[PDB]
RNA sequence: AAACUGCGAAUGGCUCAUUAAAUCAGUUAUGGUUCCUUUGGUCGCUCGUACUUGGAUAACUGUGGUAAUUCUAGAGCUAAUACAUGCCGACGGGCGCUGACCCCCUUCGCGGGGGGGAUGCGUGCAUUUAUCAGUGGUGACUCUAGAUAACCUCGGGCCGAUCGCACGCCGGCGGCGACGACCCAUUCGAACGUCUGCCCUAUCAACUUUCGAUGGUAGUCGCCGUGCCUACCAUGGUGACCACGGGUGACGGGGAAUCAGGGUUCGAUUCCGGAGAGGGAGCCUGAGAAACGGCUACCACAUCCAAGGAAGGCAGCAGGCGCGCAAAUU
C-alpha cells in the first residue's frame, strides 16, 4: 500500500533497490527483495513477514531487533499505540505468614510487527526481550494465540 | 565506586583458598591475568600457605624475585599473579614440578607431578573465530591464542600444549564417553565420563557426568573440562581420584586409618 | 554541559522521579556539531575510554557512491535541500545524517564517459571542449573496441538521473554522522527513492 | 614464522579437506 | 627588551594581558606566572598586565644592542658559561665536526 | 641530592544526609557499550642523516618583586623513553583495473576465441560510505572472514631514531632481557537493560500530557540501547491487584534479638552494593572522577593581612568545642 508514510523514505537498511537493470528482462516488478530473519528458539517467521511490504525496523523478523534473554507472555489488553501495545501479565504472589496468594498483575508495552495483522484484545502473545527499543519497550511480541472464545 | 578496586578482605577472598579470619584484614588481591580472580590461585598463596615455603608475605617475595617459580614454563615474579586450573608450576631449585588440580572439595591440591608431566598442559577452549585474512584463531580458559589450529577442535574441545613452544600437539574432542572434570559449581573437582549434554538454546547445557564409581551428577556446559579420550586421563590426577566420598564414607575411611596406628 | 541520564525523567506511571545521586560523567553530553557547508574545519574530541571523536563543523566535501555504477567518488556538497527531521536544518544548511544534498556530478560523469564511451550531461549544441573528444573517441583497437560496445549495451541511465546530470548536480543522502566521524560520505539519489525525495522537495519549496 | 604456519597450515588444511570429502564422498555413495 | 616584571604587590606582568592593572585569569600548563601541582590543575591567580606603568615595584630590562661604552659590572665581565653541548649532533655543530 | 620523564593519587578509610521499584537482592542480557593494567597473539603482510635528525626546558648559576602562600618573574647553560621530525631495508615483485602493439586457428559473414603484453593508476592494518558473494560460528547477525568502488580528519592512526647485561662469530650475522606503540582476545571491572521482591498512610482517587507525558519516523548527542534531547506525527501511558500524593527518630542486603509451631521487632555499625565529602553547580587531567587530603564559581561559615591582597573544607587517624542520657590516646 502507501509505505511511504514518513517524511524520510522507507526502506530495509539491508535492501539495495537500485540494481540497474534492462527493460526487456523484466518478470514483475524489476527489483526488491524483502529481508527477513529467522529468529532462534523455535519460533517460525510468519508469512507476512516475508510476503509483506511494511517497514520495521524494530520488527523481529524483518528489522534489526535480536531476541535474546527472557521469553514471557500475556494477554493484549490495549492496542492504541502505533506498533506497540500493552500487555497484561498476571501471576500469583505468595505471602508467607498467612500461607497464601494474591493476585498481582504487570502491565508490559510490547512492540507489536505489523506482521501480526488481524492481534484482538484478550489473546495470548509470546513476547521476547531485546534491547530497550523505546522509554518503556523492552519486548517484541514473537507468536500470537488467538483467544479461547475468538471463532 | 570510582575505577577499579585495588584490595580483597580476606573474609570476601574465595573460600577454595582456605584462609583463615585473623591473620589479617586483607587477603592478596590476585592480580590481572589468565584466570578469573575467584578461579584461580594467587602465589603467594601457593607458596606460603599451601607449601610452606615462606613464613610471611615478604619471604613469598624473597622467593618470586629470586627468579625461582616459573608458571607454564615461564619465570614470574609477581606474587600474586593468578595461576589457575591445568597451570603447571615448576621449581627448579627444588626440583619439584606441580601442577593446579582440583580436589574433590573444591580446592587446588598440591598435586606433584613429574618433570615429563611438566611439559604440557590441557586447556579448553574457549572460542574459535577466523581473523586476519582467513586465519583461524583458537582461544583457551588459559586465555592464551593460537593461530591455525587444527580444523577440527571446536568450542569446548580439549587441547594439549606444549609449555616450551605452545602449540597444539594433541586435542580431545567433546563427546559422550570422554573424560572429564568439573571446574565450577557444586560438583567442582569431581572426574567422571560425560553421559549426555542435554541442550537449552538460549540459555545454559547441562552436562551429566558419571564418577568411575557409578555416581551420576550434572553441571553447565561451561564447568565441563575435558581430560582424557575415553576413561583415560591426559594428565596425572590427586590422591582422591575425582571421587567424591559422602561425609560417612569420609568418617569410615579416618576412622580406619586411625585404628591402624598405633 | 547538558546531561543524558534517563533517571530525570517521569516514571511510566507519569510520577516523579526523585534524583539520588548528581550527575556523572558518563552520562554527559555535549553540544550539537552543526555541521555546516564551508571550508574543512574538524574538531577533535577526546572521549570515553580515551578514543577520539571527530565533531565536523564544516565540510565542502563528501565521499558519495553512484550504487548502480558502483562509482564511489570524492565531491563538493553544494547544498542542503531537504531534512526529515527539521525543515530549519535546511534553512541553516547544516549537515546531518540522512540529509538531501546536492553533490557536483562532474566526477561520476568522468567515469561515465571514461567508462562507457558514451556522453552524459552534456548539451547537444555544444560540440565538446578540447582536450577531451579523445578519451571519449580514442584510438582503440578491435578487441577493446568491442568491449566498449559491450558495454554499451548496459549504458542506459534513467531519465531523472540524466536531468540532474544536465543540471549539473546530482541529489544525494549522507549516510555518515559528520558530528561524530567529521566525513560526510553518503550515496546518490537513485530509482523510488529519487522518486519520493524529489516530491518532497517539491511538495515544500 | 609467519610463512612456516602458514605452510603448515595449508597442508593440514588441504589434508582434512581430503578427509572430509572421502567422508563424505563414502557416505553418499552408500 | 622589556621582558615583564612585578608590580607593587608582587605580582608578575604577563605577555598577552593588554591591561594597565591587575587581572585574575585560570592558569594551566603552559602559562606562565604559574607552576601545576598536579596533571590537569588550573589556578585563578592574578596577574599584572603586559603595560608598563609607574606602578611596578621591578621592571625586568635585556639589553639586546650593546651601547658605545662599557657598563661598570653588567658587560664588561666574563662568564665561565658551564655545560657545553651534551648531544652528539650538538658537538658536532658547535665545532664543525664531520662524520669521519 | 635536585629536577625532567613515567606510574599511582578514581584504591583504602569515614559516614548514613539523601534515597520508597529508587538503592538493593536473587535472576538473566549486552547479538546495545567502554575497559589502564595482567596474560596470549599480531607487530619486513604497506612497493613508496639512518653508523641516529630538530628545537626547547628543568635541575644548576646569577638577578629579583610582594606583608603574606607548596607565589613565582627576567637572564645564562644543558639532557630524554619529555616534545617533535623522519629514512635505508624487507623490495623480488605479485594482484586488480587500463590498454600503443603482435602471434595461432576456424568460413576470405574476424559473428569466435586463446595468449604475450610497454607506459599508467591503486594496493597492508585501522577509519567512513556504498555494493557484491556466499572461511568459520550462533537458538538467532545487518556476525566473522572475503571481494569491489573509493575516502582516509592539519584537533593526522600503526608500521621502535629507547635502555641494560653477556659476549661473540669468515663490513656483515647474533643471545638474554627492560621499556614503548597500535590492534585482537583475556583479566579486573564499569555502565546500561530483563523478571520478581520493599515500610506506614485514602483526613492522598485519580495522575501524566510536547516545562516529553505514552508510542512512531528521522536525526542530534552519547561509550553504546533508549524521549536522552530535537522536529514532525499519533493520543496515548498508570490506577482500588491502591496509581499519584504524603510521611518515615527509611541507605538496601547478608544478617541481629526473641521465638513450641506461627510470628514480632531490629539491622548507623567492620562483609557486598549505593551515596556523600559544609550546600548546590560546573569542570580539568586521566583508562577510570562530575574526584573534593583536584580545580572554578556562587551560598553559609571562617583564617592571615602592612587593607593592596592571600588562603579554606577531620562524615580520614588522634584531639578540641558544641550537642546531648549517651561514646576512648593530639
Amino acid at each position: 500500500a502507501d509505505i511511504q508514510t514518513e517524511r524520510a523514505y522507507q526502506k530495509q537498511p539491508t535492501i539495495f533497490q537500485n540494481k540497474k537493470r534492462v527493460l526487456l528482462g523484466e518478470t514483475g516488478k524489476e527489483k526488491l527483495p524483502r529481508y527477513y530473519k529467522n529468529i532462534g528458539l523455535g519460533f517460525k517467521t510468519p508469512k507476512e513477514a516475508i510476503e509483506g511490504t511494511y517497514i520495521d525496523k524494530k520488527c523481529p523478523f524483518t528489522g534489526n531487533v535480536s531476541i535474546r534473554g527472557r521469553i514471557l507472555s500475556g494477554v493484549v489488553t490495549k492496542m492504541k499505540m502505533q506498533r506497540t501495545i500493552v500487555i497484561r501479565r498476571d501471576y500469583l504472589h505468595y505471602i508467607r505468614k498467612y500461607n497464601r496468594f494474591e493476585k498481582r498483575h504487570k502491565n508490559m508495552s510490547v512492540h507489536l510487527s505489523p506482521c501480526f495483522r488481524d492481534v484482538q484484545i484478550g489473546d495470548i502473545v509470546t513476547v521476547g526481550e531485546c534491547r530497550p527499543l523505546s522509554k518503556t519497550v523492552r519486548f517484541n511480541v514473537l507468536k500470537v494465540t488467538k483467544a479461547a472464545g475468538t471463532k | 565506586a570510582r575505577g577499579p578496586k585495588k584490595h580483597l578482605k580476606r573474609v570476601a577472598a574465595p573460600k577454595h583458598w582456605m584462609l583463615d579470619k585473623l591473620t589479617g584484614v586483607f587477603a592478596p588481591r590476585p592480580s590481572t591475568g589468565p584466570h578469573k580472580l575467584r578461579e584461580c590461585l594467587p602465589l603467594i598463596i601457593f607458596l606460603r600457605n599451601r607449601l610452606k615455603y615462606a613464613l610471611t608475605g615478604d619471604e613469598v617475595k624473597k622467593i618470586c624475585m629470586q627468579r625461582f617459580i616459573k608458571i607454564d614454563g615461564k619465570v614470574r615474579t609477581d606474587i600474586t599473579y593468578p595461576a589457575g586450573f591445568m597451570d603447571v608450576i615448576s621449581i627448579d631449585k627444588t626440583g619439584e614440578n606441580f601442577r593446579l588440580i582440583y580436589d574433590t572439595k573444591g580446592r587446588f591440591a598440591v598435586h606433584r607431578i613429574t618433570p615429563e608431566e611438566a611439559k604440557y598442559k590441557l586447556c579448553k577452549v574457549r572460542k574459535i573465530f577466523v581473523g586476519t585474512k582467513g586465519i583461524p584463531h583458537l582461544v583457551t580458559h588459559d586465555a592464551r591464542t593460537i593461530r591455525y589450529p587444527d580444523p577440527l577442535i571446536k568450542v569446548n574441545d580439549t587441547i594439549q600444549i606444549d609449555l616450551e613452544t605452545g602449540k597444539i600437539t594433541d586435542f580431545i574432542k567433546f563427546d559422550t564417553g570422554n573424560l572429564c572434570m568439573v571446574t565450577g559449581g557444586a560438583n567442582l573437582g569431581r572426574i567422571g565420563v560425560i553421559t549426555n549434554r542435554e541442550r537449552h538454546p538460549g540459555s545454559f547445557d547441562v552436562v551429566h557426568v558419571k564418577d568411575a564409581n557409578g555416581n551420576s551428577f550434572a553441571t553447565r556446559l561451561s564447568n565441563i573440562f575435558v581430560i582424557g579420550k575415553g576413561n583415560k586421563p591426559w594428565i596425572s590426577l590427586p590422591r582422591g581420584k575425582g571421587i567424591r566420598l559422602t561425609i560417612a564414607e569420609e568418617r569410615d575411611k579416618r576412622l580406619a586409618a586411625k585404628q591402624s596406628s598405633g | 554541559g547538558i546531561s543524558r541520564d534517563n533517571w530525570h525523567k517521569r516514571r511510566k506511571t507519569g510520577g516523579k522521579r526523585k534524583p539520588y545521586h548528581k550527575k556523572r560523567k558518563y552520562e554527559l553530553g555535549r553540544p550539537a556539531a552543526n555541521t555546516k557547508i564551508g571550508p574543512r574545519r574538524i574538531h577533535t574530541v577526546r572521549v570515553r575510554g580515551g578514543n577520539k571523536k571527530y565533531r565536523a563543523l564544516r565540510l565542502d566535501v563528501g565521499n558519495f557512491s553512484w550504487g548502480s555504477e558502483c562509482c564511489t567518488r570524492k565531491t563538493r556538497i553544494i547544498d542542503v535541500v531537504y531534512n526529515a527531521s527539521n525543515n530549519e536544518l535546511v534553512r541553516t544548511k547544516t549537515l546531518v545524517k540522512n540529509c538531501i544534498v546536492l553533490i557536483d556530478s562532474t566526477p561520476y560523469r568522468q567515469w561515465y564517459e571514461s567508462h562507457y564511451a558514451l556522453p552524459l550531461g552534456r548539451k547537444k549544441g555544444a560540440k565538446l571542449t578540447p582536450e577531451e573528444e579523445e578519451i571519449l573517441n580514442k584510438k582503440r583497437s578491435k578487441k577493446i573496441q568491442k568491449k566498449y560496445d559491450e558495454r554499451k549495451k548496459n549504458a542506459k541511465i534513467s531519465s531523472l538521473l540524466e536531468e540532474q546530470f544536465q543540471q549539473g548536480k546530482l541529489l544525494a543522502c549522507i549516510a555518515s554522522r559528520p558530528g561524530q566521524c567529521g566525513r560526510a560520505d553518503g550515496y546518490v539519489l537513485e530509482g523510488k527513492e529519487l522518486e519520493f525525495y524529489l516530491r518532497k522537495i517539491k511538495a515544500r519549496k | 614464522k609467519n610463512k612456516e604456519e602458514a605452510a603448515e597450515y595449508a597442508k593440514l588444511l588441504a589434508k582434512r579437506m581430503k578427509e572430509a570429502r572421502e567422508k563424505r564422498q563414502e557416505q553418499i555413495a552408500k | 627588551r622589556i621582558s615583564g616584571g612585578n608590580d607593587k604587590q608582587g605580582f608578575p606582568m604577563k605577555q598577552g594581558v593588554l591591561t594597565h592593572g591587575r587581572v585574575r585569569l585560570l592558569l594551566s600548563k603552559g602559562h606562565s606566572c604559574y607552576r601545576p601541582r598536579r596533571t590537569g590543575e588550573r589556578k585563578r591567580k592574578s596577574v599584572r598586565g603586559c603595560i608598563v606603568d609607574a606602578n611596578l615595584s621591578v621592571l625586568n630590562l635585556v639589553i639586546v644592542k650593546k651601547g658605545e661604552k662599557d657598563i661598570p659590572g653588567l658587560t664588561d665581565t666574563t662568564v665561565p658559561r658551564r655545560l657545553g653541548p651534551k648531544r652528539a649532533s650538538r658537538i658536532r655543530k658547535l665545532f664543525n665536526l664531520s662524520k669521519e
